[PDB]
């Protein structure tokens, strides 16, 4: 019966494999040959902002485009005014190997994880003025990749045990768990909407979750090796990723295939993190080459190069308004661009 | 103008013919390697910048490298100027400016050997950045200071921080000013070759004969090692050829800190070698 | 036994997304211009705005 | 300034001080990874150093040798997250000669190779060595197919046959050593190996070498 | 979080007095503290600042050097000590909390405070002392200013709290348009450089009592005389 239902999965494979190639009338790069490249786009560095002890891990932006949460292997999680380079509160983890952090819409949260298997979540706004572990979340196996709030009262994590939740904060419990991956689950990004999200986990495979119904509801694949970074076009109907393959990939979910691959015969080291621009016209990557570059991400060239780190750009994030871009790189420190 | 000037009393008058002209050919090629030392470190400071310890040894590069550029200058200076036609203004800031700068570059050898026996002896042990920062320069710079100010004001009122001939610095049967150069810096040469058999201690513990040789000539001339031949020249006054050896291998000390501690480093040269193409 | 079950889990996750509606990639790239020429003037990344605004400059 | 950017300031400023006064602290702390292989060994040796020191996840342990904070990590596939881990002095590697040991050679093969380890050294514990000398003492099948040094030996050959098996996956020092069945010293021995470790490292930052 | 203060009383012409504040329930280190002040009959007026980490230090211009503030973080309390007190320092006064970062509500929290009995700046005028309401229809105040409060950075630095009938102030306005914890929702307020109309819609009770208007543009805060909203 197990080679019945292999032979099934194999037809159903081939199925999805002919279907996706149906819908592929033309490549995206040829629909692209009329559109005027934004060419070099020189970006400074407004602010450094400089304190962590430790390589930089993961970096999150508040949605007043102002605040931003940094987050180290040196145990603190530090929220910055990105305009004065203010260092607003500065909160000490009780698990230094930790690897995400998250900053809550209503800015009322932070959240951070890691190896620790738990998903802290802080309160920035008691009346006591510290910020304090509201929850700590726990439930999974593996190490936690990334955290990102829905709201103030729904969390999602991904982890290193092929699987993601979907948690209710004030009763704790996972409230949906979803499963069908094969490896590490890396990263996983919101769409606007907060109904539906992408993860990428180690296996090359990149899957969209409902999460209400709490299903697989997409699957993608392409790429070769770890997918360790990931996050939505700023409409919630594209995605693309960055892997150690070297390779960014634009895909869409109602295409259903790949659409473009961001890379330069000069990348050999991997991604470790994208985010688009506001009007989608920018992607901004992080690499091990100890760059960051940003794709015309309608033209898949490279419209501009952020140097000026002197390790790995471990994080980054394009605000709310679109007006920076902040990197977080293995060098302790942190970086505003405009 | 000998540089045995600075550690000898006296220089032979049939070897001075001789002496005088190493000496300028050596300060020219010293001051010279000096001011390319302190333009590739300013140029590639930003690309250097690695760790805590190779940053203070960095500074304690450039500061060493300062401070006899200053000297050196200054010691020709001293050299080119006559004592009858002016008995002030130069020639006695000379006198002082030199002996000052040389103090600053043997203290701050001293420094770098602090240094080198602080991060092999204690290695369990650290200290604020900015703290080492503030050592290094209070004694690099500051004792210099003390040290030249203090011997001024006991000398210059009776007049003798000038000399008779060259203007550098008096000890004849009295006042004895030179005494604040010769005695510290050669202790601290003692200081540093203390720590050079240090670190041979450290690497013969186990291409070891051309490790040491490697390391021991890129110490000597940072840690000033040569300058101990001045022992000889105040010692006795020629005898075989002490003369000879100081202005060898202390004239061009500069020369030999641009070959061995700037570039004899594997960076610095690749990176050099990269901008130049 | 259990390699059935998981055999039959995947099976059934396979079938259910491959019958999910799909589109040209025409029509998601003429929707990811849209949206870029759209938002152009509202991307100060993509296009600098004058210090006098920038809250960065 | 509206001057409640300038409280705003002062308190970052006030931030800024309690990270500085713990930079020093991390650059004091010592970090080893311990890779063991098994369950029981790392249980044994940890409980040994812990009643020496008395007198989750990662199972951070916290002790100290000479007056050196010391942090132990204690941590299928490794390969993303098994990448925060170089910031460590050591590795301490945890196997057993009395129990064969390709396993333990292919996976000390993978730590040791990997660019992630490249500024990390890597200090070989074999112990139950007690139960090695036993294991050759009384007649049992000894280490073969490449072990040209005499199966029936007393407990020297077979040791060195082990050791330079160990060292020679390597394309930082790596230190061995011998510890007995549970042991009698184990932390001035760890010790050693991390300040030559570190000695190393101050001697090459320093071009000094 | 409670801010629990004492040292209040009597004193003769001359002499001294210190006063102190207990605090408990919030990180008291983390926070700046005031000292304000009110005469019997009278409106507010501020006294002192200690800030965060006990550096910056302001005083009231009007009696500057003949007090002075300090806290103890360990203790979490907070003192102002008094010298030389005349007749013009009889005032209630009150300790009040702010915290200064990025989108803080400074002036959250005030004590009882207790009495004190003894036997260029900028001014800002409450145009009315007292508005006659009926409970269940919209009221409106006033308080004029006499320089711009909108500083360069996008702020504008006016509060207003309100004092009920036997109690101690509570942030109604930070920094001239917010709404502090606790308070309703129907309170509001809006504004230009120097004029500013304060708006209570769904006036009910206990909303009855005095609301005060000040200046943390820069030093010293400013009040005004209050508008006594009557019922």
């Amino acid at each position: 019966e197990l080679d019945q239902l292999r032979q099934e999965a194999e037809q159903l494979k081939n199925q999805i494999r002919d279907a996706r190639k149906a819908c592929a009338d033309a490549t995206l790069s040829q629909i692209t040959n009329n559109i005027d490249p934004v060419g070099r786009i020189q970006m400074r560095t407004r602010r450094t902002l400089r304190g962590h002890l430790a390589k930089i891990y993961a970096m999150h932006w508040g949605t007043d485009s102002r605040l931003l949460v940094s987050a180290s292997q040196d145990g603190k999680l530090i929220i910055w005014d990105s305009y004065t380079t203010n260092k607003v509160h500065a909160i000490p983890l009780r698990s230094s190997w930790v690897m995400t952090c998250a900053y809550a819409p209503s800015g009322n949260y932070v959240a951070c994880g890691g190896l620790d298997n738990i998903c802290s979540i802080y309160n920035l706004k008691t009346r006591e003025g510290n910020v304090r572990v509201s929850r700590e979340l726990a439930g999974h196996t593996g190490y936690l990749s990334c955290c990102r709030f829905l709201d103030d009262n729904q969390i999602v994590t991904s982890s290193g045990d092929t699987t993601c939740a979907l948690w209710d904060i004030e009763t704790g419990q996972q409230t949906t768990t979803f499963t069908g991956h094969t490896g590490d689950v890396m990263s996983l990004s919101l769409a606007p909407d907060t109904r539906l999200f992408v993860s990428g986990a180690c296996d090359a495979s990149a899957k969209l979750w409902d999460v209400r119904e709490g299903m697989c509801r997409q699957t993608f694949t392409g790429h070769e090796s770890d997918i360790n970074a990931i996050c939505f076009f700023p409409n919630g109907n594209a995605f693309a990723t960055g892997s150690d393959d070297a390779t960014c990939r634009l895909f869409d979910l109602r295409a259903d295939q790949e659409l473009m691959t961001y890379s330069h015969d000069n990348i050999i080291c991997g991604i470790t993190s994208v985010s688009f621009s506001k009007s989608g016209r920018l992607l901004l990557a992080g690499y091990d080459d100890f760059n960051c570059n940003v794709w015309d991400a309608l033209k898949a060239d490279r419209a501009g190069v952020l140097a000026g780190h002197d390790n790995r750009v471990s994080c980054l994030g394009v605000t709310d308004d679109g007006m920076a871009v902040a990197t977080g790189s293995w060098d302790s420190f942190l970086k505003i661009w405009n | 103008t000998s540089f045995s000037i600075l550690m000898s009393p006296f220089v032979p008058s049939t070897i001075f013919p001789v002496v005088k002209w190493i000496t300028y050919v050596g300060l020219g090629i010293s001051i010279g390697s000096l001011i390319l030392c302190l333009i590739i470190e300013a140029l590639f400071w930003k690309q250097i910048k690695k760790s805590q310890t190779s940053h203070t040894r960095r500074i304690c590069m450039v500061n060493i490298a300062l401070s006899l550029l200053i000297a050196d200058v200054w010691f020709i200076v001293g050299a080119t100027v006559d004592t009858t036609v002016n008995p002030s203004g130069v020639c006695t800031a000379a006198v002082f400016f030199t002996h000052f700068f040389y103090l600053s570059l043997f203290f701050w050898m001293l420094m770098l050997g602090i240094l080198l026996a602080y991060r092999i002896i204690l290695v369990f042990h650290h200290m604020a950045q900015h703290l080492m920062m503030a050592v290094g320069f209070c004694l690099g710079y500051g004792c210099p200071l003390i040290i030249s100010v203090i011997t001024i004001a006991v000398t210059q009122p009776s007049n003798t921080y000038k000399r008779k001939d060259v203007c550098w610095l008096n000890w004849s049967n009295g006042s004895k000013p030179l005494l604040a150069f010769v005695v510290p810096a050669l202790a601290i040469v003692a200081v540093n070759f203390v720590v050079v058999l240090l670190v041979l201690t450290k690497l013969w513990r186990p291409a070891t004969i051309i490790r040491v040789g490697k390391s021991l000539l890129i110490l000597t001339p940072l840690l000033g090692l040569t300058w101990g031949f001045g022992i000889g020249t105040i010692v006795d006054s020629q005898n075989l050829a002490w003369h000879v050896i100081f202005a060898l291998l202390n004239a061009f000390q500069g020369f030999f800190i641009l070959c061995f501690g700037i570039l004899l480093d594997s960076k610095l040269r690749q990176l050099l070698f990269n901008k130049l193409s | 036994t259990a390699s059935i079950a998981q055999a039959r889990k995947l099976v059934e996750q396979l079938k259910m997304e491959a019958n999910i509606d799909r589109i040209k990639v025409s029509k998601a790239a003429a929707d990811l211009m849209a949206y870029c020429e759209a938002h152009a003037k509202e991307d100060p990344l993509l296009t600098p705005v004058p210090a006098s605004e920038n809250p960065f400059r | 300034l509206s001057a409640e950017d300038k409280a705003a300031v002062e308190r970052s400023k006030m931030i800024d001080k309690c990270l500085s006064r713990e930079k020093t602290y991390v650059k004091r702390l010592v970090k080893i990874l311990l890779l063991g292989a098994g369950e029981s060994g790392k249980s044994t040796f940890l409980k040994q150093m812990r009643i020496i020191h008395v007198n989750k996840g990662i199972h951070e342990y916290d002790f100290e040798i000479k007056n050196v904070p010391f942090k132990m990590v204690d941590v299928s596939e490794r390969k993303r997250w098994f990448e925060c881990f170089d910031s460590v002095t050591s590795i301490l590697f945890l196997v057993s000669s009395s129990e064969f040991l390709t396993e333990s050679l292919n996976i000390f093969e993978t730590i040791v190779n990997n660019r992630v380890f490249s500024n990390v050294s890597i200090i070989l514990f074999l112990n139950k060595t007690d139960l090695l000398e036993e294991k050759v003492q009384i007649v049992s099948i000894k280490d073969y197919f490449l072990e040209f040094e005499g199966d029936p030996h007393c407990l020297r050959d077979v040791q060195k046959f082990l050791v330079e098996c160990f060292r020679n996956k390597r394309r930082k020092p790596l230190y061995h050593h011998f510890t007995t069945s549970i042991n009698t010293e184990n932390i001035r021995l760890v010790f050693r190996d991390v300040k030559d470790t570190i000695l190393h490292d101050n001697l090459k930052q320093l071009m000094l070498q | 979080v409670q801010l629990v203060e004492s040292g209040g009383g009597l004193v003769q012409p001359g002499g001294s007095r210190k006063l102190s504040c207990s605090a408990s329930g919030f990180a008291f280190s983390s926070f700046g503290m005031h000292w304000v002040r009110q005469a019997p009959e009278k409106g507010l007026e501020w006294v002192a600042y200690i800030s965060s980490g006990s550096g910056t230090i302001y005083y009231a211009d009007t009696v500057k050097g003949r007090f002075t503030i300090s806290r103890d973080d360990p203790k979490n309390t907070l003192f102002l000590q008094m010298t030389s007190l005349r007749s013009e320092d009889t005032a209630m006064y009150y300790c009040v909390r702010s915290i200064y970062y990025y989108g803080s509500s400074p002036f959250d929290f005030w004590g009882q405070g207790t009495t004190l009995t003894v036997s260029a700046d900028i001014v800002m005028t409450q145009a009315t002392s007292s508005v006659p309401v009926t409970p269940g229809e919209s009221v409106s105040i006033s308080c004029r200013s006499s320089k711009s409060l909108l500083h360069s950075n996008g702020n504008t630095y006016l509060y207003w709290f309100l004092q009920r009938p036997g109690q101690s102030p509570q942030l109604l306005i930070y920094r001239m348009s917010n709404l502090a914890s606790g308070v309703p929702d129907r309170f509001s307020g809006s504004g230009s450089g120097t004029a500013f109309t304060l708006t209570i819609s769904r006036l009910e009770a206990e909303d009855v009592g005095v609301y005060y208007c000040m200046q943390h543009l820069e030093y010293p805060l400013t009040f005004g005389a209050g508008t006594k909203l009557e019922l």
